[PDB]
RNA sequence: AGGAGUGGAGCCUGCGGCUUAAUUUGACCAACACGGGAAACCUCACCCGGCCCGGACACGGACAGGAUUGACAGAUUGAUAGCUCUUUCUCGAUUCUGUGGGUGGUGGUGCAUGGCCGUUCUUAGUUGGUGGAGCGAUUUGUCUGGUUAAUUCCGAUAACGAACGAGACUCUGGCAUGCUAACUAGUUACGCGACCCCCGAGCGGUCGGCGUCCCCCAACUUCUUAGAGGGACAAGUGGCGUUCAGCCACCCGAGAUUGAGCAAUAACAGGUCUGUGAUGCCCUUAGAUGUCGGGGCUGCACGCGCGCUACACUGACUGGCUCAGCGUGUGCCUACCCUACGCCGGCAGGCGCGGGUAACCCGUUGAACCCCAUUCGUGAUGGGGAUCGGGGAUUGCAAUUAUUCCCCAUGAACGAGGAAUUCCCAGUAAGUGCGGGUCAUAAGCUUGCGUUGAUUAAGUCCCUGCCCUUUGUACACACCGCCCG
RNA sequence: CGAGAUGGU
């Protein structure tokens, strides 16, 4: 770069890069249980951290797939030789991640399991994992040539105002069967977690809580006490 | 117009008075400071509304019983 | 596109009597006819151009779709028995009826 | 109650009908300046012609005196397409050929589907668990009354305890001489320094006036930027309220309704396959429904929709003076950006030479209406500027069916608009100009910003509709229903 | 107490 690009173009181009990388990884690592990518920079080096539920499938027999993925990421995005490193990392609390639950429901349906038996199978596992509530939806040609939908729901679920940006986790997916495409949508509502990264640290806007009064003595008589 | 107070305000004010009656009085600006240290309230604008109805209830309790 | 009736009932699929309306001629067992009178009950009186008048009936596929009228031009299917009676197969627009007569397919009797 | 209108005129632009080789097509409150749809080519799907394989792979055949590839010249052709015909060089196992099978498609079905969006519907609405009532569909909770913008609160009570919507929440506007602290932001002051004026107590001065004239190794944060905190609660006083929940006026105060975003359950045969490597089934597949050349999308007796300019004197024309805010900027394949200053030309425009990847350069963004002086004189007039002749620049591979721009000339209808009908309550309506999108060339559209700034209301259910309750029914395809001679 | 019929998708 013989003269540097302006800050408006620089900040937009850095966002366009993260979007294409997330699409490539989404469709390479679908059955391997992918759920997100994180990227960080240091002098002469870029480190990419990738989250999945079955990390040994991301590596392969002696690390083959990490070496193949390092090669194609460098080849496509134009990094110089050896400046790119890929690290696989294991997903914590996989029942509270909406993308891993949308993909496992997609592969469970694609194997020929019945729709209600599959949907109550994930609805139980999300609520046993410690969510405050959830909503699962399937739609398309469910049983016959005319389209239908099903809602499955449990616990609490908010729809309006700013808290939706940090208390609700969501995913949408497609599955192709011999008669055409079905849609899947998954929503999960997270628990409040003061510190520990199960959920958000910020409380709900209308949850006031009062501290309890303690240990007073009702009677008194006048006395003095020297040190 | 409309100045009616919702159940989130009216319930929090009653629970404060049941526990801390001996701290409270008729000055809004002192009640506003007490309610900030005895409770966790997410918004400054909600804290002002709670201390307002607490100040209204203290002036009623000085005359006779309040059923709640 | 343009409606030409007026009602609540947008509940159907649109008629699209357009584009590849490929021109249809007779096979064996068929005739061209002009409507002379319309009766009740989904039936009509029609004259074909070789001069045998018949009582004629709307096929179940054309009900409440292809509205027939007096002096209109139609394609009719004959029966191998009961020669006084027949069934309607198609209606020709005044744009198609002139093309039939331009191909010499109709005697100089039909009105357009 | 009123304001500005629209419907009448000329022109722009979307739709139907007609015309045509083709004038590609979706859509009929909730279609018609809408598909971000401003088509010269491309886009491109339509119409007239011509090259090409970009037909994987499998099996069989043909084949190293050879499977196959490419081409000069003449004829041919819109054509410098070796397309094809005559001729005779060239390449080297990569192809060719028959059968099977694939592959592509702005082809068909939105009435086969996913995703997204619109609408019912801007209002206050919706639902389990355990208990009570009915053989049952169902019901109560979810209410007689008062109160609120609100299924918002009070209270009542065969129900008790909860969930979503509402509200809270997020962004934004108006206040801080208090805090943090600035050569990519300023002020004040002086060591002072410089130009101009004497108008000034008084000189041509220490001292006065004027400055986007210039240094500070002066002091500072009022004006600009932007981080943290503060502030408003129906909190205070007087009335009215089953004296509760609330409602009205007033003091003090920057301020006692700022404006947007997000939004439930259940639906619709609503729109979209022409946004997609989202997609089932059907069609087509070498004389192709997968690339180049030319034409069309603009065609004009006629009906309709959203708009621009006007009918003048509360004006038009010619000079002079003086004030904004929101933004964008060297294109990463893809090859283009925003402009000061000097010179040539009436103008559009041309040449030279610098700054800017931006609180740094265009830039103190010298904006329009408005403001001051002049000319015209109630005349289709010096109002209005449609229609049409001749000449000159700029973009581009190409401007004719006129791309856009400049100049002289020509000088239509129109004198405040029939029956009808739209939007609007305060920095609002209306007037007035400037940025962004689309862009090689270019707004009469749309999405934002500032500037000048009113009249009329503080209400009602009459007209068109929405919410809740009681009531009647021969309706459930649900009054655009059903039905008799 | 004016006049207020009818119904392809």
């Amino acid at each position: 770069m013989a003269v540097q690009i302006s800050k408006k173009r620089k900040f937009v181009a850095d966002g366009i890069f993260k979007a294409e990388l997330n699409e490539f990884l989404t469709r390479e690592l679908a059955e391997d249980g992918y759920s997100g990518v994180e990227v960080r920079v240091t002098p002469t080096r870029t480190e990419i951290i990738i989250l999945a539920t079955r990390t040994q499938n991301v590596l392969g027999e002696k690390g083959r797939r990490i070496r193949e993925l390092t090669a194609v990421v460098q080849k496509r995005f134009g990094f110089p030789e050896g400046s790119v490193e890929l690290y696989a990392e294991k997903v914590a609390t996989r029942g509270l991640c909406a993308i891993a639950q949308a993909e496992s429901l997609r592969y469970k349906l694609l194997g020929g399991l019945a729709v209600r038996r599959a949907c109550y199978g994930v609805l139980r596992f999300i609520m046993e994992s410690g969510a405050k509530g959830c909503e699962v939806v399937v739609s398309g040609k469910l049983r016959g040539q005319r389209a239908k939908s099903m809602k499955f729901v449990d616990g609490l679920m908010i729809h309006s105002g700013d808290p939706v940006n940090y208390y609700v986790d969501t995913a949408v997916r497609h599955v192709l069967l011999r008669q055409g495409v079905l849609g899947i949508k998954v929503k999960i509502m997270l628990p409040w977690d003061p510190s520990g990264k199960i959920g958000p640290k910020k409380p709900l806007p209308d949850h006031v809580s009062i501290v309890e009064p303690k240990d007073e003595i009702l009677p008194t008589t006048p006395i003095s006490e020297q040190k | 117009m409309g100045r009616v107070r919702t159940k989130t305000v009216k319930k929090a004010a009653r629970v404060i008075i049941e526990k801390y009656y001996t701290r409270l009085g008729n000055d809004f600006h002192t009640n506003k400071r007490v309610c900030e240290e005895i409770a966790i309230i997410p918004s400054k604008k909600l804290r002002n509304k709670i201390a307002g109805y607490v100040t209204h209830l203290m002036k009623r309790i000085q005359r006779g019983p309040v059923r709640g | 596109n343009k409606g030409k009736g007026g009602k609540n009932r947008r509940r159907g699929k649109n008629e699209n009597e357009s584009e590849k309306r490929e021109l249809v001629f007779k096979e064996d067992g068929q005739e061209y006819a002009q409507v002379i009178k319309m009766l009740g009950n989904g039936r009509l009186e029609a004259m074909c151009f070789d001069g045998v008048k018949r009582l004629c009936h709307i096929r179940g596929k054309l009900r409440k779709k292809v509205w027939i009228n007096t002096s209109d031009i139609i394609l009719v299917g004959l029966r191998d028995y009961q020669d006084n009676k027949a069934d309607v197969i198609l209606k020709y627009n005044a744009d198609e009826a002139r093309s039939l007569k331009a191909y010499g397919e109709l005697p100089e009797h039909a009105k357009i």
